[PDB]
């Protein structure tokens, strides 16, 4: 499944707006306000209709999956007593749900009504039900693959303590889709799959050691289990290993049953006991790593590699240190190469890892018209502060006090009266109170010896 | 900024077009949308004549991907009567038909170039001594030029915010620029190289009406030299 | 209260560690498993003494405000393949804990052992029970100043009377060590105050009072104060308040735009707001007694975990120079790894953290120039990061610059090369146009 | 029509309204929603058997202290009286509307007059 684009009408921040996303990775930009959040949300509340169709709904009681009284704009008049509405609020969305079968489905609100969409939307569900309706007919050769969806949000850490099967049935395989849209952390199903994983391997390992006479029908359980433990650790190993130095996430019973991991001088340390951006990290692949082997137990060690869907993430360098920022995205590239990641930062250095064309600046006018366009610039490789100010608009000399001393100096010098006393004072006056090794003031000096040579 | 030098009368669709003017802002914006067809000549006539760069900015948008659309120097909103003069029509960089007109926008795409123009402060491309009210500094700063009266300089920096030509990825271009001429005066001061030979790569057009851009930069980085070879070869 | 020194001895991750703090501002920098939130929890280790001196904390049985076993030290033995643990754990503080008070205090737990004070940290909560008993005076006229402790950690966003009284008075050190500050309560409770005063100035207006209605003035004076030491120089918004007439929001005041509704800004700001709000209403909780000044004029600790978390760079460069400004008595000790925040301090208030192989660390002051540096600068020194980054081609692009550079364009290996290149990265990649121009420039001589 | 952005026409809308017996108020018988700030909020209950008296004494206080709120601004800072006096010009033309209308009834008969909210009286009409 993919998104090629999305129309706002009356949204929550926008009173309309058009945004096309790239095949591969997106990444949306915006100084003021929260139009990224508006973004992502539009695209969550449009994807709902295929889970809805997997029973997977409003079955725990969600109301934020749908479009709420709270999400249409109202407009405030300084002028007159009363506050109407704007209505009806759409979210129009076009993309891909199988090879070839290109579609346009829409979802609108009018006032207090309760929402509505079309017929396309309905047609969206009917194709959940389809494949629902595949999976559960396991006496088959032919295989059906399905397809990911999930949503990362900023709560996704906020309260990781509080809250099993791997085989080719409907029951297991659509346990992939559990709260699969959802804006709460999802770390303890990860930790008790992944315990129940590891243990039944090495009980089963063991059973089989004792008694290799159920070698052709229990061997391959085993087989099994392995292939998924691999799939996931390589899933986890392409994002932590080169930066950090950690790998290979386990279980040990030995640690007071906990998940560690593994550094060559540091040894092994609970996973609780780590830094903030490692943590972080470590749940977000591994969400995406184990809702994909559920989903498509078939694929063995390629579960990862060969799985198709979309992927949100907000705030995608959260406690992430500038040299760790430089290599997120590839990472994420390179783990799932096959997914749609729609992304969102602030940095500079993630900025500078990706081309032009997958950068979304979102911005917006008196009345509420959005617009989502590219950077005039290139921003493939470039240093950190040309993507800064070129791209977001900040000028990388800090607004000290000497700033405004050092524009003026620089813009007499330029203009070649250097020799003047005035001039040399505000010289050395700014040497003192940045130093002699200012960069401004060391290709100043060379301005001076250049204009100097010139005049002969 | 370059003064541009005009030369060609127009085409016969533009002169003919001008023969009833346009008399308010209603019948300007209708034949302007009417008159699509017959756009490309007057814009290859008009990027000729500029040697391909942008008649505000100075940047080759030919080869950055970013295009050319036509602008009136005087809004035709305000002076409608003038939509089809062929004296009031110059090429800007960011055609009009995702990096597109926005607020960041710069030429004649600029907020507030868009809104109202005061003519009596707005010093353009096509005033003969424009080129001596700005200067360009190391920082990829435009300023106004010291030796200008107080009157002028009120005139240099309103018409430097009114086409927002000190935005972000105009200064880090300028200062690219500045950055690579430092380099090169460098590589010929240790080279034993000629300072006008290299020079005419820069300063001197080609046969297909092309010039490098940030000409004014180069101009008033070499003092003398530029000046000499200009004086050479024109 | 002030904190000077500092030492850990098989603390967590560090086998010793030395650190001396600044009188005002100190900042921890160093990439992640450095041991910032270490340092951080050390020093919040050493200052719950002093709290367990209030019945606001005398009922904490927190396990996290005292060492557990597994903060101590785990060695990896390579041959054996295995972890083995290093006793005791020991935290030593220096500072002042009033005017002319210096005093050394040690914590130190051994093994499965509980923890274990020595005798100078009894002091500490004997100088807490002393400063509680003085509050509850009645015909007092000498005031009592009481110190501000206050711990801002990553998790900072998950989740009154205003009297002159003790209970008022000692509400100020609620869950002040494991501290909370997101803008739903800040607003919540601001409307309340503001709602407040509202009826009271009313109610003067209708008939033409005494001490709740000047706490509230001076609470709402000095928190404006401290808000407008954030937001009145990078724009021109000030004054924060709360309108009914402007449907039931808190509001700002612009000169040129008039009022604006605080909901329609980022999180990061709002979030921003509240902690500066939070800090200033604590204070003057904290200190009746100093009016509209009591953050101007109260002394304290407060630490701060990612001072950065959600600020655009643009309010990275003016967030300390806010707090420096707004609470200018105050020591603080924060934490970051954004290099624009670095750019506007001194050389003297940071702290670069780094160990050996064999777990000794060390808190050295950075040797370059930071104030007023760019950031390209100060990522390139301070941190060690190359600005610009390793894409696949970096290599070939260098490459192809310095086969260029002494001029050997005219081979067909760099001709081969430069079309790879042109057929990659694309005929518009600026650096290789430069290099196209050079390879110009060097012909026709 | 009334939800329309930047229209030229005015809509005007007709009064509907039901006063049963449910509406009267014995002894001892007796913040704002978004969409109680709607023109089309005087539908709310309108042929209902019902007493609607809360309504417009949270909406009436709310009316009372947004003009104090005024009063007490342009007294301390007259500086902003500017598109921000006509939102109070407003104000003060709806609460004399109402008042008078209610004038119309009891004055000549009983004496009483100009009902108001006053923060004084704990906060009560009066
Ligand atoms: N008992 C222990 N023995 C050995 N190493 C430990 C122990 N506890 C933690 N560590 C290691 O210490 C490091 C944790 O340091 P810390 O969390 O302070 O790093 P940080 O990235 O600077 O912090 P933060 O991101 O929270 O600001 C990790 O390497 C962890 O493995």
């Amino acid at each position: 499944m993919r998104i090629d684009k999305l129309s706002l009408l009356n949204f929550r921040c926008f009173k309309q707006l058009d945004i096309t996303f790239d095949e591969h990775i997106t990444i949306l930009v915006a100084p003021n306000g929260a139009g990224k959040t508006t973004v992502l949300d539009a695209v969550r509340l449009a994807l709902f209709p295929f889970i809805r169709g997997f029973d997977a709904s409003l079955y725990v009681k969600d109301k934020s999956l749908a479009i709420r009284t709270e999400d249409l704009r109202l407009i405030y008049r300084q002028e007159a007593l009363n506050m109407e509405m704007s209505s009806p609020a759409k979210i129009t969305a076009t993309g891909e749900w199988a090879s070839g079968k290109t579609a346009t489905w829409m979802l609108d609100k009018r006032g207090e009504q309760p929402p509505h969409e079309d017929k396309m939307a309905a047609q969206l569900t009917r194709w959940g039900e389809q494949l629902q309706k595949r999976v559960r007919e396991e006496h088959s050769l032919q295989q059906v693959e399905l397809p990911l969806m999930l949503y990362l949000g900023t709560a996704r850490l906020w309260y990781q303590e509080r809250y099993q099967r791997l085989d080719n049935s409907a029951f297991s395989r659509l346990s992939g889709y559990d709260d699969c849209l959802s804006a709460t952390s999802n770390y303890k199903q990860f930790e008790q799959w992944y315990s129940w994983l590891w243990l039944s391997y090495r009980e089963h390992q063991i059973t089989q050691l004792e008694s290799p006479s159920a070698k052709l029908k229990e061997g391959v359980r085993v087989q099994r289990m392995k292939e998924a433990i691999q799939a996931i650790q390589q899933a986890i190993n392409c994002l932590t290993q080169q930066v950090t130095g950690w790998h290979d996430l386990e279980y040990s019973a030995s640690h007071n049953q906990q998940l560690v991991m593994s550094h060559p001088q540091y040894g092994k340390i609970p996973l609780s006991q780590l830094s903030d951006g490692l943590r972080n990290a470590v749940a977000m692949v591994a969400d995406i790593a184990f809702r994909c082997v559920k989903l498509n137990p078939h694929l063995q060690n390629d579960a990862a590699l060969k799985t198709q869907g979309i992927v949100l993430i907000d705030e995608v360098d959260m406690f992430l240190h500038p040299a760790w920022q430089q290599q997120i995205i590839q990472s994420l590239r390179s783990a799932f190469p096959q997914i749609q990641f729609i992304v969102t930062t602030h940095s500079p250095q993630v900025l500078s890892t990706v081309k032009r064309e997958s950068i979304r600046l979102l911005e917006q006018d008196e009345n509420g018209n959005g617009k989502a366009l590219m950077p005039l610039g290139a921003t493939y490789g470039e240093p950190s502060n040309d993507v800064l100010q070129s791209v977001m608009g900040v000028d990388p000399q800090p607004a000290v006090k000497e700033k405004a001393d050092l524009q003026k100096l620089t813009g007499w010098v330029d203009q070649g009266k250097y020799d003047e006393p005035k001039t040399q004072q505000l010289m050395v006056a700014l040497e003192v109170a940045l130093g002699e090794k200012h960069p401004q003031l060391q290709r100043l000096q060379r301005s001076i010896a250049r204009q100097r040579l010139l005049k002969g | 900024m370059r003064h541009v030098i005009k030369t060609q009368l127009g085409t016969v669709a533009l002169l003919t077009a001008h023969e009833n003017p346009p008399q308010d802002a209603d019948q300007s914006t209708r034949r302007w949308r009417n008159f699509r067809r017959d756009k490309a000549a007057v814009m290859v006539q008009l990027i000729n004549e500029q040697y391909h760069l942008c008649c505000y900015s100075e940047i080759r948008s030919d080869l950055r991907g970013l295009g050319y659309h036509i602008e009136h120097v005087e809004n035709k909103s305000q002076h409608p009567e003038r939509t089809f003069d062929y004296q009031n029509l110059a090429a800007s960089a960011l055609d009009s038909g995702s990096s597109l007109k926005g607020k960041n926008a710069f030429g004649g795409h600029a907020q507030g170039k868009q809104d109202v123009v005061d003519m009596a402060k707005f010093i353009h491309c096509h005033i003969r001594d424009c080129s001596r009210y700005f200067a360009y500094l190391s920082d990829g700063r435009i300023v106004p030029a010291d030796e200008l009266n107080a009157q002028e300089t009120e005139n240099a920096q309103y018409t430097i915010d009114l086409l927002n030509l000190n935005s972000g990825f105009l200064q880090t271009e300028r200062r690219n620029h500045w950055e690579e001429l430092e380099q090169l005066f460098d590589e010929h001061i240790e080279k034993d190289w000629d300072l006008q030979q290299l020079l005419q790569l820069d300063l001197v057009s080609t046969p297909d009406h092309k010039l490098h851009e940030f000409f004014s930069i180069t101009r008033q980085f070499f003092q003398q030299e530029a000046e000499q070879v200009l004086q050479s070869h024109a």
